């Protein structure tokens, strides 16, 4: 003999009181976790310092790479891309 | 023009304000649909204790004793968060939206810098002492009587304490947010 | 260098060699192509090929 | 929603 | 003469109880064992060395 309202009452509190809170918020705090890692794995190149040096590395690396000439010297425009080349190495170094 | 203009401080500022945004419009929505108090008449082998009140005097209760008792404060946080984090938005991108501004600049920029530390320092005042406010639990005495002929309700609210914990959380971000701008400004008052 | 005889490229800076590190986990080949750029003789010759 | 009860009339409920 | 709240409470029981594991994951089970199988078929492309 217990209404309606009272087994709602009844409800809200043994969840808030009696459950444990990891049950309560094992779902958000995986999330949160998850949300760590994958924003401790962008941040290697979210960071605009060693950005810069990083995307300036892929470029002269596909340039070189992309260089027929050097093929060729392991047996033209790329007399310009040396000077790049350099100054990268330097200023990374 | 949208990425070289952002320094790693106010990048820093710009996702703590998106991550906030999302907090703020998550407790506004869980509001609106599980924000819902549920009371009872408090005072009075065991038996049950049928109140022989019918659906509609118990939602008539709930709504009485959630005005008066659940404070205002408690009630509205989700919509303090969520304007303050629009606020703070508006305020961050208000360097680019006026038209004039697309010296002055310099001095502009300080005092959108200073009117965030003032932000954050009245919002830190003031939800110190407003966190603790909020209660699961809450106690009404309202003459409800001659409509139920109870006067003496105990209620509680369904998102008060998981509000509270993310509450909590949502005061550390503040400090944070505070502390970053505390660096911009020690660099507009360390090197000029 | 013991491969296409070339002495120049001895070595590289921390950054570099384990940024080249990462490179050969990705694509040995790439890092091969790479080097070939910090070969002074390469430079010389490139150069005369442009005069 | 108006939501409306009739008002003029230990205690027990005011089943109507 | 029961009210509404004890049957769900005995459903969710009866639930848990006696019903067997295989009815309860079934779905969630086949969402796994695809997941797994459209992954390592993709791995071929997926993974850089060889792509």
């Amino acid at each position: 003999d217990l209404d309606l309202q009272q087994y709602s009452f009844i409800n809200q509190m043994c969840y808030e009181r009696a459950l444990h809170w990891y049950a309560k918020y094992f779902p958000y705090l995986v999330l949160i976790h998850t949300l760590v890692f994958m924003l401790c794995s962008n941040f290697w190149f979210k960071f605009p310092g060693s950005s810069s040096k990083i995307e300036h590395f892929i470029s002269i690396l596909g340039k070189c790479f992309d260089s027929p000439w050097t093929t060729r010297a392991l047996s033209e425009q790329a007399k310009a891309l040396f000077e790049k080349v350099k100054k990268f190495r330097l200023h990374v170094e | 023009a949208f990425r070289v203009l952002k320094p790693w401080w106010d990048v820093f500022t710009d996702y703590l304000s998106v991550a906030m945004l999302m907090i703020g419009v998550f407790g506004c929505t869980l509001q609106v649909m599980q924000d819902k108090i549920i009371c009872l008449p408090k005072r009075v082998e065991m038996k049950g204790l049928k109140t022989d009140l019918d659906l509609q005097q118990y939602s008539f209760i709930n709504q009485m004793c959630y005005e008066r008792a659940l404070h205002w404060y408690a009630k509205y946080f989700p919509y303090l968060v969520l304007i303050h984090t629009l606020v703070f938005m508006l305020c961050s991108n208000f360097w680019f939206k006026f038209p004039g501004s697309s010296d002055i600049l310099y001095a502009m920029y300080v005092r959108q810098t200073v009117l965030k530390v003032i932000k954050f320092l009245i919002i830190i005042a003031y939800n110190s002492a407003l966190v603790s406010k909020v209660q699961f639990t809450v106690d009404c005495n309202v003459d409800i009587q001659d409509m139920t002929g109870y006067k003496n309700f105990s209620c509680n609210h369904t998102m008060a304490h998981l509000f509270s914990k993310l509450s909590f959380c949502y005061l550390c971000f503040v400090s944070i947010y505070g502390l970053t701008c505390l660096y911009t400004l020690y660099w507009l008052f360390y090197r000029s | 260098r013991q491969e296409t005889g070339i002495d120049d490229i001895p070595d590289v800076k921390n950054d570099f060699a384990f940024m080249l590190h990462m490179i050969d986990q990705y694509d040995p080949l790439y890092s091969k192509r790479f080097a070939v750029f910090l070969s002074e003789v390469s430079e010389n010759k490139l150069k005369q090929l442009n005069l």
